[PDB]
């Protein structure tokens, strides 16, 4: 779980991310496409040329979420319930897939934050990202 | 392969015993029981809302023996998996957008279903060789994805 | 989140195993050992050769734990405390492991209780290995 | 190990301007905090009960660059990783007794820490040219698991 320590590294350091959320997730996403190219399999429909709106917009609904999910810190599993649903329900993504994005994720913020991205909060970060993925696939089966 | 003669041969003798007809069926649909996401490709197939739903289902069958077929016939062509699915790997990246992870998900079903049905004959040894095999066939299978 | 009918299945499937358990927990490391040898790796001070009694013994070990949880479906966090403590503090065994016993153990049901293992059952079982494994590799970190 | 050759120049491209003294003790040391269950195979290091603990040891750093440090010349024979790694990974299997999803959790966290350093220069296709590579020394690293 969370600790206070982890949740003040996790509102810090997405603290620093601010309006630049929705780039950052539209940068995990090529990151992911282009190391994880099996990822692809669940966008067909989407165009993931370089500077692609469809995947600007798609970071931007993900960032949306995650920012959501920080904001409610302390009720995630209930912040983030309707998407929980949907991702069980309809896009089926498989849960290998979570921790590959996560990943990026962390490749991405590293790669902004050089000042925040500490040992320490690195961690928190992952733990976070982790808890996140969990609660999107707690309705699977 | 990286199949020891010994190993080749454990495999290719239970094989021989299969129903691929039964196996094939039991294998894709307990896939469609345990892991409900998969159903996900299988929509023009009916109502898998019940495991009794989908072990009946006709068309999940019948995908199933298409299925253990084309593994059946991989089985002879143990050295060289990667040049007996490529078309077969182009077609499920291209076509039918199958997320690989779904070929080991298979796999490991396959393996839950011959110890099923052969009890005693599925011995840890026996089991060691076919991981092995289900193992390499996605690789085989998912060697083309870009 | 395991449903009423898989509590129900668990317990009918284990039921079912009965004094076999330990032969099967032996079984099922023995599987464990042979398919995916880099498991070994957190056994080098055992005699990992067919028919060990170290290997036997931890077998019984491992079988009575399941036992346990079964009995406490509804409390496993609670009914688990202690071992989820050795495992994050003193064990510290990857977790990729867990998913590999967990599949050792159904293909270990599988052939020993083929009437029981019915597609509904396998689920369950799958179901409840994996809470299990949750449990015991939630206090990692 | 399917690096284009733009991908390889890439790779050693920014090689070039790492300190694998520095990025070896930071890469380790972030492994043992971010999985602290990896510190299982440091008990005779001290004291790792906090970051500062970890990231300052002086026996981790000194660890950090000896693996960094085998790791720089295993990207020198980027054709040959299985043959370069082959006494290491006896070693680790064997002495060591090292389960090697360490390896690829290192992987994971080097690349974590390239990003660290380089920003904005470690652009999505040099991550994953990376990524590659991680990935095959991980597997060489491997290779003589029994
Ligand atoms: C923590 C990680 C994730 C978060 C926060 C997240 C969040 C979201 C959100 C907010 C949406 C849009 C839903 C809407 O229309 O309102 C979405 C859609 C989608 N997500 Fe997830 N997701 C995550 C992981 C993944 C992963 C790993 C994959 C596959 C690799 C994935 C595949 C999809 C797909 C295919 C859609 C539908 C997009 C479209 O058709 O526009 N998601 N996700
Ligand atoms: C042992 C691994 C597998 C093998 C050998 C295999 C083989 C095949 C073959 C031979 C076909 C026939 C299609 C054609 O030739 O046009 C096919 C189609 C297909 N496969 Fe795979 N498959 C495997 C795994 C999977 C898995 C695990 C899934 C998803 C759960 C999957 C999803 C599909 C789908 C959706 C089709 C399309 C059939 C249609 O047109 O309705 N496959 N596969
Ligand atoms: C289904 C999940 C598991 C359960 C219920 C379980 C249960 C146990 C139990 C009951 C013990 C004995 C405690 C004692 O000695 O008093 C134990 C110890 C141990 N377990 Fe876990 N275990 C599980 C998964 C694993 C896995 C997957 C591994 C590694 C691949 C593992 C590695 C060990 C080791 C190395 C020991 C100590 C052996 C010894 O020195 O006697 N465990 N576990
Ligand atoms: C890129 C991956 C790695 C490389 C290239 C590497 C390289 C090395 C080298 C060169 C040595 C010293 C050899 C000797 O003592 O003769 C060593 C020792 C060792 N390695 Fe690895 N290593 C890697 C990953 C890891 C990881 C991820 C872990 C554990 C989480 C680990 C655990 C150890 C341990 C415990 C020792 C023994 C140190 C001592 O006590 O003297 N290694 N490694």
């Amino acid at each position: 779980v969370l600790s206070p320590a982890d949740k003040t590294n996790v509102k810090a350091a997405w603290g620093k991310v601010g309006a630049h959320a929705g780039e950052y997730g539209a940068e995990a996403l090529e990151r992911m496409f282009l190391s994880f190219p099996t990822t692809k399999t669940y966008f067909p429909h989407f165009d993931l040329s370089h500077g692609s709106a469809q995947v600007k917009g798609h970071g931007k609904k993900v960032a949306d979420a995650l920012t959501n999910a920080v904001a409610h810190v302390d009720d995630m599993p209930n912040a983030l319930s309707a998407l929980s649903d949907l991702h069980a329900h309809k896009l089926r993504v498989d849960p290998v897939n979570f921790k590959l994005l996560s990943h990026c994720l962390l490749v991405t913020l590293a790669a902004h934050l050089p000042a925040e991205f500490t040992p320490a909060v690195h961690a928190s970060l992952d733990k976070f990202l982790a808890s996140v993925s969990t609660v999107l696939t707690s309705k699977y089966r | 392969m990286h199949l020891t003669p010994e190993e080749k041969s454990a495999v290719t003798a239970l094989w021989g015993k299969v129903n691929v007809d039964e196996v094939g069926g039991e294998a894709l649909g307990r896939l469609l029981v345990v892991y409900p996401w998969t159903q996900r490709f299988f929509e023009s197939a009916g109502d898998l809302s019940t495991p009794d739903a989908v072990m009946g289902n006709p068309k999940v069958k019948a995908h199933g023996k298409k299925v253990l077929g084309a593994f059946s016939d991989g089985l002879a062509h143990l050295d060289n998996l990667k040049g007996t699915f490529a078309t077969l790997s182009e077609l499920h990246c291209d076509k039918l957008h199958v997320d690989p992870e779904n070929f080991r998900l298979l796999g490991n079903v396959l393996v839950c279903v011959l110890a099923h049905h052969f009890g005693k004959e599925f011995t840890p040894p026996v089991q060691a060789a076919y991981q092995k095999v289900v193992a390499g066939v996605a690789n085989a299978l998912a060697h083309k994805y870009h």
